[PDB]
C-alpha cells in the first residue's frame, strides 16, 4: 500500500500485513507438506487395501 | 457402550455440519474483500478520472504549495480505506482461522 | 475524449503538464486491464487445478474398473465350477 505517497506508511501497513503475510504463507509451507504427507498415507494404504484382498 | 459413543456421534456430526456453514459464510464475506487486486487498488491510488480535475480546478494554485496538499489529501485518504477495508478482513480470517 | 482530451486542454499547450493529464487516464486503463487479467488467473488456476481433479477421478474410475473385471473374471470362471456339481449329477444318477 504504502509508497504511492506514504513512504512513512510502507513501513506501517508492511509491518501490519507483511507479517500477516508470512504468517499465512508459513502456514502454506506447513500444510501442503502435510497434505503431501497424508496423501502418501492414502498411497500405501490403498496399495495395503490391494495386498490384503 | 456401543450404543453410548453412536449416540455421542450424531452431536459430533451436527457440530462439525454447523460450522461448515459459519466457515462459508466468512468465505463470502471475504470474498467481497477479495474482488478487488492488487493492482485495482494501484489503479485507485492514482485519482485518475479526477486527476485532470486535480489539475482543472487547481489551475490558478500553480503558485500555491498547497495545490500538491489538495493532491496530497485524497490519497492520505484512500490508502486508509484501504487498510480498515484489509483490517476487517484481519478480524475477518482470525475467526475462520 | 481524445479530441476532448485536446479541447478542454487548449490553453495548456504552453503547460508540460497537459501531457501529464493525457498520461492520466492512460495509466489508469492500464492497470484496470492488468487486474481483469490477474483475476483471470486466479480464475484459471482454479480451474487447471479443478481439472486435475477429474483427471485423478477418470484415472481412479478405471484402475477401480480394472478391478472388477479381475473379480468377474474370477466369478464367472468359480460359477463355471459350480454347475459341474449340477452336472455331476446328472452323470452320476444315469449311471447309477
Amino acid at each position: 500500500s504504502g509508497m504511492v505517497g506514504g513512504i512513512i506508511s510502507w513501513a506501517i501497513t508492511g509491518g501490519i500485513f507483511g507479517d500477516k503475510a508470512e504468517k499465512a504463507r508459513k502456514q502454506k509451507n506447513k500444510l501442503i507438506d502435510e497434505v503431501k504427507d497424508l496423501q502418501s498415507q492414502v498411497k500405501d494404504k490403498s496399495a495395503l487395501q490391494t495386498s490384503v484382498q | 457402550q456401543k450404543t453410548e459413543l453412536q449416540s455421542d456421534i450424531d452431536p459430533k456430526t451436527e457440530k462439525r455440519n454447523k460450522l461448515d456453514a459459519d466457515r462459508e459464510k466468512i468465505i463470502e464475506s471475504q470474498d467481497v474483500i477479495r474482488q478487488n487486486n492488487i493492482a485495482d487498488m494501484f489503479k485507485d491510488f492514482i485519482p485518475s478520472a479526477k486527476d485532470i480535475d486535480g489539475l482543472d480546478f487547481t489551475q490558478p494554485k500553480k503558485e500555491a504549495i498547497k495545490q500538491a496538499i489538495k493532491q496530497g489529501a485524497e490519497i492520505a485518504r484512500k490508502i486508509l480505506g484501504k487498510v480498515s477495508e484489509g483490517l476487517k478482513y484481519i478480524d475477518l480470517a482470525d475467526a475462520r482461522m | 475524449k481524445d479530441i476532448d482530451g485536446l479541447d478542454f486542454t487548449q490553453p495548456k499547450k504552453e503547460a508540460i503538464k497537459q501531457a501529464i493529464k493525457q498520461g492520466a487516464e492512460i495509466a489508469r486503463k492500464i492497470l484496470g486491464k492488468v487486474s481483469e487479467g490477474l483475476k483471470y488467473i486466479d480464475l484459471a488456476d482454479a480451474r487447471m487445478k479443478l481439472s486435475d481433479q477429474i483427471d485423478q477421478l477418470i484415472t481412479e474410475t478405471d484402475e477401480l474398473k480394472a478391478k472388477i473385471r479381475e473379480v468377474e473374471l474370477r466369478l464367472s470362471g468359480l460359477k463355471d465350477v459350480m454347475q459341474i456339481d449340477t452336472e455331476r449329477t446328472t452323470l452320476l444318477t444315469e449311471a447309477v
